[PDB]
RNA sequence: CAGCCACCCGAGAUUGAGCAAUAACAGGUCUGUGAUGCCCUUAGAUGUCCGGGGCUGCACGCGCGCUACACUGACUGGCUCAGCGUGUGCCUACCCUACGCCGGCAGGCGCGGGUAACCCGUUGAACCCCAUUCGUGAUGGGGAUCGGGGAUUGCAAUUAUUCCCCAUGAACGAGGAAUUCCCAGUAAGUGCGGGUCAUAAGCUUGCGUUGAUUAAGUCCCUGCCCUUUGUACACACCGCCCGU
RNA sequence: AGGAGUGGAGCCUGCGGCUUAAUUUGACUCAACACGGGAAACCUCACCCGGCCCGGACACGGACAGGAUUGACAGAUUGAUAGCUCUUUCUCGAUUCCGUGGGUGGUGGUGCAUGGCCGUUCUUAGUUGGUGGAGCGAUUUGUCUGGUUAAUUCCGAUAACGA
């Protein structure tokens, strides 16, 4: 039943990858954003984040139970030890996956690709992110394919901060004429006390507290207590 | 909320300047479009004359920017022209609108023959020049309208000119030069010394001098 | 609206170039 | 000034990598894709089925290393010492290694030490401090080419692919014009765990292991960049273009 | 300056010419040729042969309820233990069969219609706005004569300033 810790760790990572793949293939239509796992003694819960909670629930709450049984039956775990929650994201603006899927489903429904990209850029910048880029590549006008960019704000591409200050999301739009590749890079802002962005600043950013203005003393003036 | 950056902006925001004409009288540079919004920003109409894609050759492709030529002006006595180039068309139009507001000039209107009513045409024949493009405005009788190409017609209508004859020479196909030449011709209307302007100028107190105390104390 | 602006920036010198530039204002 | 060069001090007075921008290449990948569009498809198939069938086939040269040229060392053993790590299984059968004996070898049987720095193992690995020959060599090194004996996962190992002993054993005095990679625990000589994998390495990777003088410079052979400059090039010199 | 010493001289996956049924190819300077994480009997096998289920669901016609495969030893024989195909008809019970397609799957093509991933320019030191200045404009300055640095690194000069 038990195996060494390295193999169990890689197996848990594999299970997380499987779960995320199945969910992003299933509920991306419902504004799916992300998944997470909590493990208690002899129990495992998996939580999800998606914009449209009522749509992701469905009717009679049937989808959650159905999918939970699916994963329970898929991964062979002891039955009754898996439960799937229903949570909404903190915001759809600072999440790269959510905006990538929004752009995807604006593209599939029929719309000028550059109108959709402009709209997603405006939506990102009213959301308060420190910057972003979106690249839509494929066959737009003609038979040749030209990768097409949009940037706003500022984006960093190097060092360690890209590990936590930049969120990357790559997706595909399926079209009658071809497949469009969509890459999205978002830069989270310096957001302590709430953890929507990083709690730590950019390592190259130095902030100086402003000097306090006080009356410069002339003579010792104390009062007895 | 407009927070002025210049002395003229502070005077305009604090209702020290009562019209655009006091600013024009002293030839002060207007560097904030909020001054123009304060004084005329209830009758100003903008119009994008052109979007022109220009290209700079580079190692691995042509960098393409878009230049917006935008005319602005309430259709009475004021007109401006702005040209702004940027990588985005919307940003270019926004910048061109700001620049056209910054370049708004007073338009002098006169009479063709007898002087019944309000002025309707240019006071005299004026000529504007821009890169081989020569635009001549000639006073016309009342009710003739603007006899011009569409590009100068837009600016002449936004300037409040009811009727005017025009002549053009050069490469007027370049809309930017055509527009700048007719803007020069329009702006030369008030710089022309006609015999009704021979009266000696009675100098007044400049805005920076007449409200220097307000600027110091605010 | 901005649809023409955006499709123009995709192909500034494409087949749909004079049309879109004119559709902006003319 | 920004800095540079030495010295005191200090462990360290430049440790080594990871990530790595515009904008692009009709670079590669439709043989990863259950990411795939449009033609070829729609059973006289374009698959798992016997694996039966093959790059382990040969008249020369280019292309990444080791053995080698020895009295700088093969050589009897006296030996004292590593680092990184995979390691007995919710369809995952395949696991690294001690007690007794046998046999030169592949291995054997009883519990087997392994949920870990407890097990391998105070990882008793490479050279050398010595012990017969060689005392200046084509041989004992080069066993690279042909005989014969065994085991452990293999339904099958033929074209012995896989692991040990016996002998006939070949240029090898600095190795063609011409070249590749190199600055301090560094070029190198050596073993170990992996992608390899049914024990599976001549590749690679990662690790230690004993470990080196020219170098602290410059713009020549080579390139990439910058500035000026010329252009009739802009599909950008693999350009453009003249005449027969 | 040179140091392991290169191709040198036997034996490497590997490439290139290689008949044959195919020795298959994809990938030609650095930026292919111990690369496809390629030491292959079998999954690396794509390619040469004979069988394996049609992976055929709508329309419409058959014995139309008994339609037809696994039935170790001998016989029909590119398997006699695949009945793979035979005079016989040696077995689940009607989801098996045929024709215009249909939805299918092709490591079948086009990477010169596309993705993503990677290589490369390039791991050098480059790149770009805003405001200001110059030019009718494309553009230019900032982004520079110098010194300095591993570095567009920073000084300094300075129509630029601040990024």
């Amino acid at each position: 039943v038990q195996i060494s810790k390295k193999r169990k760790f890689v197996a848990d990572g594999i299970f997380k990858a499987e779960l995320n793949e199945f969910l992003t293939r299933e509920l991306a239509e419902d504004g799916y954003s992300g998944v997470e796992v909590r493990v208690t003694p002899t129990r495992t819960e998996i939580i999800i984040l998606a914009t449209r909670t009522q749509n992701v629930l469905g009717e009679k709450g049937r989808r959650i139970r159905e999918l939970t049984a699916v994963v329970q039956k898929r991964f062979g775990f002891p039955e009754g030890s898996v439960e799937l929650y229903a949570e909404k994201v903190a915001t759809r603006g600072l999440c790269a996956i959510a905006q990538a899927e929004s752009l995807r489903y604006k593209l599939l429904g029929g719309l000028a690709v550059r109108r959709a990209c402009y709209g997603v850029l405006r939506f990102i910048m009213e959301s308060g992110a420190k910057g972003c880029e979106v690249v839509v590549s494929g066959k737009l006008r003609g038979q040749r394919a030209k990768s097409m960019k949009f940037v706003d704000g500022l984006m960093i591409h190097s060092g360690d901060p890209v590990n936590y200050y930049v969120d990357t999301a790559v997706r595909h739009v399926l079209l009658r004429q071809g497949v469009l590749g969509i890459k999205v890079k978002i830069m989270l802002p310096w957001d302590p006390t709430g953890k929507i962005g990083p709690k730590k600043p950019l390592p190259d950013h130095v902030s100086i507290v402003e000097p306090k203005d006080e009356i410069l003393p002339t003579t010792p003036i104390s009062e007895q207590k | 909320e407009w927070m002025p950056v210049t002395k003229l902006g502070r005077l305009v925001k604090d209702m020290k300047i009562k019209s655009l004409e006091e600013i024009y009288l002293f030839s002060l540079p207007i560097k904030e479009s909020e001054i123009i919004d304060f004084f005329l920003g209830a009758s100003l109409k903008d119009e994008v004359l052109k979007i022109m894609p220009v290209q700079k050759q580079t190692r691995a492709g042509q960098r393409t920017r878009f230049k917006a030529f935008v005319a602005i002006g309430d259709y009475n006595g004021h007109v401006g022209l702005g040209v702004k180039c940027s990588k985005e068309v919307a940003t270019a139009i926004r910048g061109a609108i700001i620049l056209a507001k910054l370049s708004i000039v007073p338009v002098r209107r006169g009479y063709w023959g007898n002087k019944i009513g309000k002025p309707h045409t240019v006071p005299c024949k004026v000529t504007g020049r821009c890169g081989s493009v020569l635009v001549r405005l000639i006073p016309a009788p009342r009710g003739t309208g603007i006899v011009s190409a569409p590009v100068p017609k837009k600016l002449l209508m936004m300037a409040g000119i009811d009727d005017c004859y025009t002549s053009a020479r050069g490469c007027t196909a370049t809309l930017g030069n055509f527009a700048k030449a007719t803007f020069d011709a329009i702006s030369k209307t008030y710089s022309y010394l006609t015999p009704d302007l021979w009266k000696e100028t009675v100098f007044t107190k400049s805005p920076y001098q007449e409200f220097t105390d307000h600027l110091v104390k605010t | 609206f901005s649809e023409w602006i955006d499709d123009l920036e995709a192909d500034p010198k494409g087949k749909f170039a004079q049309n879109l530039l004119k559709k902006l204002t003319g």
